[PDB]
Formats: structure tokens, C-alpha cells, sequence
């Protein structure tokens, strides 16, 4: 049975030439977009509603998001040669900034569903605590991030260039794959969950009403939500494939291995969207955001 | 040289009864991050590389005799 | 007829006023506002250890 | 007509428990502080416990702390104090005084009529001079006490009352801060002080203004009242 | 707050500010309507249940736990630019118009168009009443609508002249995120209080709407 | 129509006369008199605990203690110096668009489109506070409420008229009549003895309070006056209107003496009120900031801004120790 | 005398043309290669201890 043999891998240099333009290009339009709505919600202090405050968090985590990505990118290009430190606290930041958008944005889902369904109830009421549903949505983030923090450091490779990956010692290999739920629970399937939630129910009550402006509500609202799963699935439905074939439920091979890099590789660039397109999706797609930065060029 | 994601096992399967005759170097790895074992990586004189059992007493012998 | 007959009257009463000239009235408000000016704490600004605010 | 009455006083054995219960009829009982005054046999006035208005603040003496206990009932505008240990010191005469707290207030206007408990067999000190002054109408006369503290507070008001108690009768409030004339008072009365000597003057004294006069401080709980100077005629 | 007595002030001063907050709590459960239009229009006789409590007159009909406040502004008598502005913040006007008055109808045009168009009222929505169906049904056949309309051009019959007359009134909106909720009423209708509930419900929404950014 | 030539040639005689008088304007006279620079002002306190739109506000005679009347139907006595609240009075009816303080502390007037003017008992035997009389005889809403004492009161309403009333009695001792529109300011002179009403048809008139006589009528404005004050020392007043102009008028020479107007100010003036030396005219104005005017020199001194929404009334200590301002924002703040 | 626990991977380079003696090339966690005698026992002490791992 001589087949067996080692799989080398394989390194292709038009990737590594075009992820530095993509991510150059993203860090940039996330940046401007972020700054123009910290600008518009900061300057005037008229109107400041519930959803002013999530937008500002929201646009504060992918500004964060951005600030990290460009040592993400160089790291891409020539691999962690950054030391340990960096790579802890990059990590950390990353990892937080983007459980927080996450949870914000279904925080913003549960604002809605709140606004809209319960509008004549009491309970629409308790859409004032975004102060402490913030601060709670960030203490969690910082929670969750903990794992990260613990154990990454750079490992060197004969193989392969050096990468901020995790060390949890013998079975490093199995602790990863169980440390691998908190991302695709409290990251994918909880707040897909809420949002399809909300959002379907928000649809059932707009649907029966004869307000003049429903039917652009109504294409808003499937837009945020195509939006973010077009974003975000596809990263989790490889790294599921990815901990269906380390499970051995799927059979592996040298090829299967290739390919599930490649795909997470795009699947990554791809969902890095997120933080350059939220700005126009929840924010610029208002007509308050568009009149104040409209104004504030006096 | 190359940037990888996720780090993976060197070997899937695991052969055994290599002649020395043939062997040129061998590399041992202790399971680390990379993987949850042993791995034995031996690069033979034309250039292929094969994968051993670690448990095996005769790759454990074909390793004492090398070194 | 009846609703503008007290209208004239008042004109009337409105007319008779010992009027003084503006250059006159102007120097008087003038010197009110010189003359009680070290009591005012808006005009110039109070002592910090004097505010109650 | 604003009236306190008090009921629940005896003679009762040492170590039993009574309970002492003021109604309220005149006025709003839910916003008043109320406090309990008690005065020993032909000794003094001595302040007991205090309850804030809706029983949230709560303070008691150091000589009853912990064994007496103050309740509110809003509701019935009644005020209860519960004894649960009686010695041979807890008869007196116990009063039933309201007070409300807030700016250019009069917090101890109105005193019960009191009921009488017997029983069978740091802190700012207020000292008066005398004890009995004898005084013909017409004279003017000056009360003095002091005090071991300062009374007056930084915010520029000395906290001194001044009380007055004809024979026979409850204690009635005259001056309540330095100089502030009570509601009703004769305005021939008059205060002043400095710090820590005040002055009581009584200008074109009438016949009626005998009785003893008692000096208290509001500054820090527990309040402590004067000796007692007496008017005689 | 060092004081004795200070503190008992600031215990007063907190005291206070929870009834303050209650207080705020017990009236966002009611619902502020503006009652307008012309004299004998039913601008007093629109909900039988009435339930009122020279000047300003309060009505509190409640409806599907929902506390309604009707306001009604006639009498005052005065100049509406000066007091007007206490309304802003009411959830809707509620505008009655009488089809069988063919003489005011002119009257109420002018009152419709000045308080749509005014710069308070530029996004509350308006529920518009048409009362007396009977009235006016019976009043076009002995006058047809053309003294008190000129321009009117259709068929004389009830459904081409009732419309007609809601396309006028609608022809004042002039604005956008105002939508107006019109309804025909006669003297024997009792579901009036239904007609507004849906109507405020509704209002909500769009403001809502528009709040939490969907539009 | 021969009363009608009558009247018109006696507005000529008093135009012409008027004009006689005038030799130099008050920009010209005052000319050699240094500026007073910049009176930037900064918030000492804010005032929170309303639940609606505050519409009036009135100072305390001992410079601590405030007054304040809002939608909400709650009229609260704040305690300026340490911001506690005082007293709570619920209202009767919600729509208050005035409220006064009496000068001696002991009783609170405060009424709205109610068409009466509530006087309520603070020194009260029981501990509350209690509706001690409520005045009754208007037509049309009540504006500025001014006390003279604790048992007279001058109101003002949309009746185009004003009122003397007396608190002990009820009845309306004297009715000021001579309006053209809705009144909808007054102040009280100093010297207690007369008083300025600004009414809708663009026109502000002294009145005598022990006559009930118009002394004089002040004209210029191009739009209903909104506010009055007097300078100082009762011998000028200056006043507030939609036209986004203030005026000052001098009761002696019958003649206004200085506009007040901005380029850059479209929104016109809701309060007016003076400094105690008089020298400084604060104005609140719909564009939800406050300006400062040297009243000698129609310079702006400065800017109070911060409210977020229209400045509904303004006040000046007696020592003139702080500005207290309110807003339909539901916040007060005390500048300095 | 590497410590165990510092070492990552072990490389033995059997004698060929570039080269006439045995090499063990340790590779250590923080990514630095050193050289090892072969003839140590400890060597072959190591390389058994990290197989029976």
C-alpha cells in the first residue's frame, strides 16, 4: 500500500497578490464609511435614539475590525513573523470586535421586532436600556474572547511559515475543535435565530398594514437579512465541512484538504465584507443619517 | 513559503517494513498543534517521502539504526 | 358710531405728554448702567470663591 | 385644627413590653417626620427615636438603642413605639412631635399633648446657666445656653430651637434656626448667637411668658436639648 | 447633603421624583387625539361612549386597554397660532366634515388646509370623518352638488359625489409621511371607536417606522 | 366719519411731535463707550425631572428658589443652589402657558388655556399645598401672571384685555382694555405702580395700575410681540417679537431708541429679560439658543446655546448672581 | 543539553556526499534549529521518550 505519503502543500502567488489589494480596498471603505457615521451621530446631539446608540457601537466595532486588518493582511502575505505578543492581542481584538458586531446586530433586531410587532403593548417600553444592553453585549464579547487570549502563540513549521495559531498542548488538536462551537453558536446560530425571529414576525405584522412607506421597509428588511447570511455562511458551512472531515465523518484527502483551505481562505475575504458594507446597509439607508451628513458640511 | 489556515497531520496512513538501504534522513515530530500524534516522516534516496507508525518496534529499530 | 368715539379720546390724552428729548433719555439710561455696573456679577464676572453656582 | 393625642401609658412592671400609639388628625401624617420626645418627672425633655416621612431613615437614642422600635402607619396617620424592656429610667412623659424637612422649613412646630408612662420599682453637649430666673413684667430678659460644637454649618445656618413650656402644658416652638420667629409666636421675641453662645431676649415680657425654657441643637443625631431655664414671677 | 436637616431634604427631594416617574409612567399609556372642524359637523357626537371627565374640553374613552384623550379646541374663540403649539406632540387629528352643510362645506376646506399644511402638524397623521351618509344621500337629490361645487363634472349620484368630495379634502395634503384616514359616518353608526383604534394603531407603526430606521 | 379725520390728524400731531424730539439716536451718544467683550457663560446647573414642554418659569424674590409650569400638569419649586425640588404641585388641567411666584415666597399663581389663574397656598398649616383661590372672568387663554402683592394680581389673556384682580374677594377690580389682539406678555415696573403689556397687534402700551388709564403706546414692530421687560430702573423696556427684532422703548421720550436685529437671526424672540445693571439684554429665540446683546451698542456679547430645543423662557436673579433658562427639551439650566 | 520540553521536532541527516557524519537537527518551540551530538546518549534517550509519547 505504498500510496500513502505525505500530501505537501501548495502556495499560489496571484493570491497572495490580489488578497493585499482586497484587503487594502476593504480597510479603507470600512474606515471612511465607519468615521462618516461617528461624525453624523456625534455632532448634533437632536434626536439621539435608541437606534443612534447601536448604530455608534456597531460602527465603533468595525472601526476596531479595520484598525486590526491590515497586520492581518501582511500576516497573509508572509506569515506571523510579529512575535507572540502582537499575536495575542491582535487575536483578542479581532476575535472581541467581531463577537460584538454580531450581537449588536441582533440587538438591532430585537429593537425592531420590539418597535414594530409590540408598538401598542407596554413592553416596546423596554427598548430604553441600550446603555446597559451595550455595555452587557461588550462584557460578553470580552467573555467569549478569552480563549483566544489563553492559548495562541506563533508555531513554527518545517512545512509551513509561522502562524498565530492556538497551543493547548498534546491534544491541542481535539480542545480546537471543541472550542470551535463558541463561534458557530454564539456567532452564527443565536443571532441568525433572533434575527430570522424578529425579522419574520416584523414582516407578518408590516404585510397587514396600509402604511405608505411598507413596501420599502419590507425590502429593507430582506436585504439586511440576505446580506448578512451572504456574508457569514458560507465561513461557518466551511468550517463545518472542515470539523465534519476532522471528525472523519467525511472522508479526507489530500485534494478534500486543498480545497477546504482555498475555500476557507475566500470564505474569510468574503465575510470580511461585513465591516465595510454595514455602514450603507443600517445606517446610510436612512434619510435622518443622509440630512445630517447633508448638513454637517456647513 | 506557503501560508495555511489550519495546521493538519503530515500522514493519513500508516506503512511499515522500509528497508534502511533505501532511506536517506528521517524526521520525527512529537504531537503538538499540529496534530493529536506521533508522526515519523522518513525521505528515501529518490526523492519520495513515506510515513511510519510510531508504535511500531521496527520503525522504532529503523530509527535507533540511523541515528 | 359708538366704538370709535372713545378711540379719538384716547388720542386725545395720548397727545398731551411732556416729552423729553432722546438725547436727554439716552444719557440717563447711560448713566444708571455706568453707575451700578460694579454690582452686577454677569457683566464682569464674579470671584470664584463668591459664587454660589 | 392640627391635633396629636397619645394613648397607651400605665403603670407597668420592669422587663414588660407597652405600646405607645399617636394619631394624627389635621394634617398630611404620610409627609411629616415624626419623632418621640419623652421628659422625666421635673427633670427634662430627652429626645427618644426619629422616623423619616415614608420610613425610610430610622434613628434611636444611645440610651434605648436596640430595645425600643419605631413604626409607621401611614394609612391609619397613626405612629407606634413598641418598649420592649422597661427599667425604672423609662418613666416620663412621652411626646409626639412632627417635623418636615426642606428649605426655609419649621421642623418643630407642633408637639403633642403627651402621655404619661410610670413604671414601678461623643455627643454635643448643651449646657444653660442658670435654672430659675425671677423677673417682673415689663423687664426685658436674656437666655443663654451654649454648646460644645459649633452649630453653625458651612452652608451659613446654626441650628439652634428654642422651646417653651408654660406649666401644665406642651412644649411650644419660638425660634427654630438663630432668629426665625415660629408661626404665631409674639414677634417681642427674639434670637442671635455666635458659633457656639447664643442669646434668647424676651423684650416687654407679659404674663404669660413664664414657664421653662429649653435650648436644643438639630446639627447631628442624637438631639440633645439644655438644661431647662425657668421663668418665675 | 451634610447637614441632619439636608439630608432629610434630599430624602424629600428623591421622594418626589419617584411619584415624578411614576407619574410619566401612568400617562404613556394614553393616546392624545385633536378634535377639529366646523360647528354642527359631530365634532362632539362621534364615540356614544362619551364619558367627557367655555374653554378647552377633555373626553377619555377608553378602547382595547388603550386609554383614548379627545380634545376639542372650539370655543377658544381666539388666534390658533398662539395656543397650537401645545399640540404638537398629539398622535393625530381627528377632523369631522358634515356632506349635508353645502354652505360651510367651503369653511371647512379653508380649516383643513391651513391645519394640514401647518408647520406643527407637518407629520401628524390625519383621520378625516365624513359624516351623515343619509343626509347627504337624500339632500342630492332635491340639489344636486354643483352650487356649492361648480367644477363638479361626474355622474350625480351618491358614490361619484361622496368621492368627490374625499378627493378634495385630500388634495390639501400637499406632504409626504402624512397619510390620511378617511371614513364615512352617519348618525347611527357605533363602531366609530373602532375606526379610530385601527387608525391610531396604524399611526404608530409608521412613526415607528421611520424611528427604528426601516424606512 | 368725521371723528375718523379727527383721529387721523391726531396721529399726525403725535408722529410729528415724536419726530421733534428726536436729536441723536442711542448708537450715536454712546458711541465713545468701551464694548463689554465677550460674556461667555457657562452651565452651573441643569434642572431635569419635567416630562414634557416647560412653558414658564419665574424667580424666587430670595434668588434660590424656582418655579416651573409643563405640559406634564406638575408644577415644581426647585431649590437653585443644591437642585433638590421643593415642592410637587399637581394642576388641574395640563395646558399651562404661565406661572408666577410671589414676591414674598408665600403663595404660587399659575394658570394656562384654562382660562383661569389657579393661586396656590405654600405656607400652609397642614403641610401640603393647597388651591387657595382660582380667578375666573377671562374669555381666552391666561399669559403672564405677575404678582403685586400677596393679595393682588395683574393677569393678561387672548381677550385683547388685561386684569387687576384681588385674591381675598375673587372679583376683577379693574380691566385694561385698548388691545387689538392677544396679549401676550406683561412686566411689572419696579415702583409697583405701572406696568408694559405686548400684545399680537404688533403694539405695546403702558398701563396704570391705580387708573386703569393707556398712558402711552409704543409702535414699530412688524410682528405680534411675544416678550416685554423693563430696563432697570422702570424709566425703559425692551421687547420680543416673531419679526426676529427686539426694541428698546424709553417711557419718557415716547420713542424707540435701538433695534436689536441680526442678519444671520431668522426665528423670532419667545422671552426677554435684563442683567441687573442693564446692560446686557438676553433674548431666547426659536433656533433653540439664547444670545446676549449689549443694550447699548446692539453687539452681540456672547451666546448661551446648549438647549436642544426652543428656549420657552428665561430668568434673572434679583442679584443677578445667574440666567435660569427652560426649554420645550424639558430642561432647565442656570447659566453664570 | 537541550531540556525536553523546549524541543518541538528532532531531524537525523544520515552521513551522503554534503555531508560525512550523522546530523540531529533539533528544532525547538520557539523556532530556533540546533545542532545535537550524536554520539550523546541523551539524544536516543529523547527520541525514545518522545515515541512512547
Amino acid at each position: 500500500l505504498l500510496d500513502a505519503a505525505p500530501c505537501e502543500p501548495e502556495s499560489l502567488e496571484i493570491n497572495k497578490y490580489f488578497v493585499v489589494i482586497i484587503y487594502a480596498l476593504v480597510f479603507l471603505l470600512s474606515l471612511l464609511g465607519n468615521s462618516l457615521v461617528m461624525l453624523v451621530i456625534l455632532y448634533s446631539r437632536v434626536g439621539r435614539s435608541v437606534t443612534d446608540v447601536y448604530l455608534l457601537n456597531l460602527a465603533l466595532a468595525d472601526l476596531l475590525f479595520a484598525l486590526t486588518l491590515p497586520i492581518w493582511a501582511a500576516s497573509k502575505v508572509n506569515g506571523w513573523i510579529f512575535g507572540t505578543f502582537l499575536c495575542k492581542v491582535v487575536s483578542l481584538l479581532k476575535e472581541v470586535n467581531f463577537y460584538s458586531g454580531i450581537l449588536l446586530l441582533a440587538c438591532i433586531s430585537v429593537d425592531r421586532y420590539l418597535a414594530i410587532v409590540h408598538a401598542t403593548r407596554t413592553l416596546t417600553q423596554k427598548r430604553y436600556l441600550v446603555k446597559f444592553i451595550c455595555l452587557s453585549i461588550w462584557g460578553l464579547s470580552l467573555l467569549l474572547a478569552l480563549p483566544v487570549l489563553l492559548f495562541r502563540r506563533t508555531v513554527y513549521s518545517s512545512n509551513v511559515s509561522p502562524a498565530c495559531y492556538e497551543d493547548m498542548g498534546n491534544n491541542t488538536a481535539n480542545w480546537r475543535m471543541l472550542l470551535r462551537i463558541l463561534p458557530q453558536s454564539f456567532g452564527f446560530i443565536v443571532p441568525l435565530l433572533i434575527m430570522l425571529f424578529c425579522y419574520g414576525f416584523t414582516l407578518r405584522t408590516l404585510f397587514k398594514a396600509h402604511m405608505g412607506q411598507k413596501h420599502r421597509a419590507m425590502r429593507v428588511i430582506f436585504a439586511v437579512v440576505l446580506i448578512f447570511l451572504l456574508c457569514w455562511l458560507p465561513y461557518n458551512l466551511v468550517l463545518l465541512a472542515d470539523t465534519l472531515m476532522r471528525t472523519q465523518v467525511i472522508q479526507e484527502t489530500c485534494e478534500r484538504r486543498n480545497h477546504i483551505d482555498r475555500a476557507l481562505d475566500a470564505t474569510e475575504i468574503l465575510g470580511i465584507l461585513h465591516s465595510c458594507l454595514n455602514p450603507l446597509i443600517y445606517a446610510f439607508i436612512g434619510q435622518k443619517f443622509r440630512h445630517g451628513l447633508l448638513k454637517i458640511l456647513a | 513559503a506557503s501560508v495555511v489556515t489550519e495546521l493538519r497531520c503530515q500522514c493519513l496512513q500508516t506503512l511499515q517494513g522500509i528497508h534502511l538501504k533505501n532511506i536517506q534522513s528521517v524526521n520525527v515530530r512529537s504531537p503538538g498543534p499540529h496534530c493529536a500524534q506521533t508522526e515519523v516522516i522518513a525521505t528515501l534516496k529518490n526523492g519520495k517521502k513515506a510515513c511510519l507508525n510510531p508504535a511500531s518496534p521496527m520503525v522504532q529499530k529503523i530509527i535507533e539504526k540511523i541515528l | 358710531i359708538a366704538q370709535a368715539r372713545k378711540l379719538v379720546e384716547q388720542l386725545k390724552m395720548e397727545a398731551n405728554i411732556d416729552r423729553i428729548k432722546v438725547s436727554k433719555a439716552a444719557a440717563d439710561l447711560m448713566a444708571y448702567c455706568e453707575a451700578h455696573a460694579k454690582e452686577d456679577p454677569l457683566l464682569t464676572p464674579v470671584p470664584a470663591s463668591e459664587n454660589p453656582f | 385644627d392640627v391635633q396629636l393625642v397619645e394613648s397607651g401609658g400605665g403603670l407597668v412592671q420592669p422587663g414588660g413590653s407597652r405600646k405607645l400609639s399617636c394619631s394624627a388628625s389635621g394634617f398630611a401624617f404620610s409627609s411629616f417626620g415624626m419623632h418621640w420626645v419623652r421628659q422625666a418627672p421635673e427633670k427634662g425633655l430627652e429626645w427618644v427615636a426619629y422616623i423619616s416621612s415614608g420610613s425610610g431613615t430610622i434613628y434611636y437614642a444611645d440610651t434605648v438603642k436596640g430595645r425600643f422600635t419605631i413604626s409607621r402607619d401611614d394609612p391609619k396617620n397613626t405612629l407606634f413605639l413598641q418598649m420592649t424592656s422597661l427599667r425604672s429610667e423609662d418613666t416620663a412623659m412621652y411626646y409626639c412631635v412632627r417635623s418636615i424637612y426642606y428649605y426655609g422649613s419649621s421642623p418643630f412646630d407642633f408637639w403633642g399633648q403627651g402621655t404619661t408612662l410610670t413604671v414601678s420599682s461623643s455627643d454635643i453637649v448643651m449646657t444653660q446657666a442658670t435654672s430659675s430666673v425671677p423677673v417682673t413684667p415689663g423687664e426685658s430678659v436674656s437666655i443663654s445656653c451654649r454648646s460644645s460644637k459649633s452649630l453653625l454649618h458651612s452652608n451659613g445656618n446654626t441650628y439652634l430651637y428654642w422651646f417653651l413650656q408654660r406649666p401644665g402644658q406642651s412644649p411650644q416652638l419660638l425660634i427654630y434656626r438663630m432668629s426665625n420667629l415660629a408661626s404665631g409666636v409674639p414677634d417681642r421675641f427674639s434670637g442671635s448667637g455666635s458659633g457656639t453662645a447664643f442669646t434668647l431676649t424676651i423684650s416687654r415680657l407679659e404674663a404669660e411668658d413664664v414657664g421653662v425654657y429649653y435650648c436644643m441643637q438639630h446639627l447631628e443625631y442624637p438631639l440633645t436639648f439644655g438644661a431647662g431655664t425657668k421663668l418665675e414671677l | 447633603t451634610l447637614s441632619a436637616e439636608e439630608r432629610a431634604a434630599l430624602e424629600r427631594s428623591k421622594a418626589i421624583e419617584k411619584n415624578l416617574k411614576e407619574d410619566g409612567i401612568s400617562a404613556a399609556k394614553d393616546v392624545k387625539l385633536l378634535l377639529l372642524g366646523a360647528d354642527n359637523s359631530g365634532k362632539s357626537t362621534i364615540v356614544k361612549q362619551m364619558k367627557i371627565i367655555t374653554g378647552i374640553v377633555e373626553t377619555h374613552f377608553t378602547f382595547k386597554n388603550l386609554h383614548f384623550r379627545l380634545f376639542d379646541v372650539g370655543g377658544q374663540r381666539s388666534e390658533r397660532k398662539k395656543w397650537i403649539h401645545c399640540f404638537e406632540d398629539v398622535t393625530a387629528i381627528i377632523f369631522c366634515v358634515d356632506l349635508s352643510d353645502y354652505n360651510r362645506m367651503h369653511e371647512s376646506l379653508m380649516l383643513f388646509d391651513s391645519i394640514c399644511n401647518n408647520k406643527f402638524f407637518i407629520d401628524t397623521s390625519i383621520i378625516l370623518f365624513l359624516n351623515k351618509k343619509d343626509l347627504f344621500g337624500e339632500k342630492i337629490k332635491k340639489s344636486p352638488l354643483t352650487i356649492c361645487f361648480p367644477e363638479y363634472t361626474g355622474p350625480n349620484t351618491y358614490e361619484d359625489a361622496a368621492a368627490y368630495i374625499q378627493a378634495q379634502f385630500e388634495s390639501k395634503n400637499r406632504s409626504p409621511n402624512k397619510e390620511i384616514y378617511c371614513h364615512m359616518t352617519c348618525a347611527t353608526d357605533t363602531n366609530n371607536a373602532q375606526v379610530i383604534f385601527d387608525a391610531v394603531t396604524d399611526i404608530i407603526i409608521a412613526n415607528n417606522l421611520r424611528g427604528c430606521g426601516l424606512y | 366719519d368725521q371723528l375718523r379725520q379727527e383721529a387721523e390728524q391726531l396721529k399726525n400731531q403725535i408722529r410729528d411731535a415724536r419726530k421733534a424730539c428726536a436729536d441723536a439716536t442711542l448708537s450715536q451718544i454712546t458711541n465713545n463707550i468701551d464694548p463689554v467683550g465677550r460674556i461667555q457663560m457657562r452651565t452651573r446647573r441643569t434642572l431635569r425631572g419635567h416630562l414634557a414642554k416647560i412653558y414658564a418659569m419665574h424667580w424666587g424674590t430670595d434668588s434660590r428658589l424656582l418655579v416651573s409650569a409643563s405640559q406634564d400638569g406638575k408644577l415644581i419649586i426647585w431649590d437653585s443652589y443644591t437642585t433638590n425640588k421643593v415642592h410637587a404641585i399637581p394642576l388641574r388641567s395640563s395646558w399651562v402657558m404661565t406661572c408666577a411666584y410671589a414676591p414674598s415666597g408665600n403663595y404660587v399663581a399659575c394658570g394656562g388655556l384654562d382660562n383661569i389663574c389657579s393661586i396656590y397656598n405654600l405656607k400652609t398649616r397642614e403641610g401640603n399645598v393647597r388651591v387657595s383661590r382660582e380667578l375666573a372672568g377671562h374669555t381666552g387663554y391666561l399669559s403672564c401672571c405677575r404678582f403685586l402683592d400677596d393679595n393682588q394680581i395683574v393677569t393678561s389673556s387672548g381677550d385683547t384685555t388685561c386684569a387687576l384682580w384681588d385674591i381675598e374677594t375673587g372679583q376683577q377690580t379693574t380691566t385694561f382694555t385698548g388691545h387689538t389682539g392677544d396679549v401676550m406678555s406683561l412686566s411689572l415696573a419696579p415702583d409697583t405702580r405701572l406696568f408694559v403689556s405686548g400684545a399680537c397687534d404688533a403694539s405695546a402700551k403702558l398701563w396704570d395700575v391705580r387708573e386703569g388709564m393707556c398712558r402711552q403706546t409704543f409702535t414699530g414692530h412688524e410682528s405680534d410681540i411675544n416678550a416685554i421687560c423693563f430696563f432697570p430702573n422702570g424709566n425703559a423696556f425692551a421687547t420680543g417679537s416673531d419679526d426676529a427684532t427686539c426694541r428698546l422703548f424709553d417711557l419718557r421720550a415716547d420713542q424707540e431708541l435701538m433695534t436689536y436685529s441680526h442678519d444671520n437671526i431668522i426665528c423670532g424672540i419667545t422671552s426677554v429679560s435684563f442683567s441687573k445693571s442693564g446692560r446686557l439684554l438676553l433674548a431666547g429665540y426659536d433656533d433653540f439658543n439664547c444670545n446676549v446683546w449689549d443694550a447699548l451698542k446692539a453687539d452681540r456679547a456672547g451666546v448661551l446655546a446648549g438647549h436642544d430645543n426652543r428656549v420657552s423662557c428665561l430668568g434673572v436673579t434679583d442679584d443677578g448672581m445667574a440666567v435660569a433658562t427652560g426649554s420645550w427639551d424639558s430642561f432647565l439650566k442656570i447659566w453664570n
